[PDB]
This record gives structure tokens, sequence and C-alpha cells, in this order.
């Protein structure tokens, strides 16, 4: 799998802010 | 054993679980879930990977968090807890990239788009990314009867 830097509002950003 | 949670899976390989196996344990819990709601069982929201259970059959089955529930915050909380799976062992500047329907379910299951409102929808979603959807029970049984097989020799 390819990893990348954090993305201002991608998926992760947005699921972060859930919990 | 006959079951492993998904916690101890991650923490055996200590590395994240791949794609196949994020569709895999999905369409599999759904239809465990969707099992248990036509026998009005109480509804309960996945805190951590540690209430997902994979069986040695290939079943996946979701078990109450050791402390008024809607259908899609389940869903929701699912789709958090799957989505940590593959992110599992990164830092937090850095970021996987999924496939393209991969991340739609997850940002589906989650409600985190800028629609999905009940295990069968996550169901169709999950058979839709075979060539061949019949294929959908076995196939997805299959991934998780590996995956376990396989952690169970480590």
């Amino acid at each position: 799998y390819k990893i990348k830097p954090r993305h201002d509002s991608g998926i992760k950003a947005k699921i972060s802010m859930k919990t | 054993r006959d079951a492993l949670s998904l916690e101890e899976i991650l923490r055996l390989y200590n590395q994240p679980i791949n794609e196949e196996q994020a569709w895999a344990v999905c369409y599999q819990c759904c239809g465990s879930l969707r099992a248990a709601a036509r026998r009005r069982q109480p509804r309960h929201r996945v805190r951590s990977a540690a209430q997902i259970r994979v069986w040695r059959d290939g079943a996946v089955t979701l078990a109450p968090a050791a402390d008024q529930c809607m259908e899609t915050e389940v869903i929701e909380s699912l789709g958090i807890i799957i989505y940590k799976a593959l992110d599992y062992g990164l830092k937090e500047n850095e970021e996987r990239e999924l496939s393209p329907p991969l991340e739609q379910l997850i940002d589906h299951m989650a409600n985190t788009v800028e629609a999905i409102r009940s295990y069968r929808d996550v169901m169709k979603l999950c058979a839709a990314h075979l060539p061949t959807e019949s294929d959908a029970p076995n196939h997805y049984q299959a991934v998780c009867r590996a995956l376990f097989a396989e952690t169970m020799e480590l």
C-alpha cells in the first residue's frame, strides 16, 4: 500500500473529528 | 481457540489489514448484525476493534463493549473502526491511500461525505466490489477464514 502526507480535510482528517 | 478479536489480529501482525480484508469484515459483520436485528437483539456501537470477533469458519460477529442506538450509528461506528484497522500503526501526519471504491464505502458509512441507511445497503456495496456479485458470501467468508488461520500460525 501507498502512504502519503495527511490531506487537509481528506478522509483521515474527517474521521479524526468524529472521535 | 475459535475466535480472535480484530484488535488481537492487528497486534499479532503489527501492521494494518489489507483492502480485501476490510471489504470482507464489513460484509460479514453486517451479515451477522442483520441476522441479529431479525430477532430484535439490542444494538451496540462499535467502540473498538476488540468488539469485532473473527471466527475459525469465517463468520464475523460483534460483541457488546465491556461497559437508544440507531442502525446508522452502528454502521457509522463500524466504518470508523474499519478505517482505523486500515490506518493501524501510521503516524498522525501520514495517510494510507485507499482505492476509490473503498474510500467511498468508508466515507458513506461514517457520514463524512461532503446514501447508506441499513446493514443491507453496506452488503450491496461490498457485493459490487466483486466482478461476480453472487460470489460475495463465499468469497468474503473465505477471506475471513484465511485471515483467522494465518493469524493462528503466528
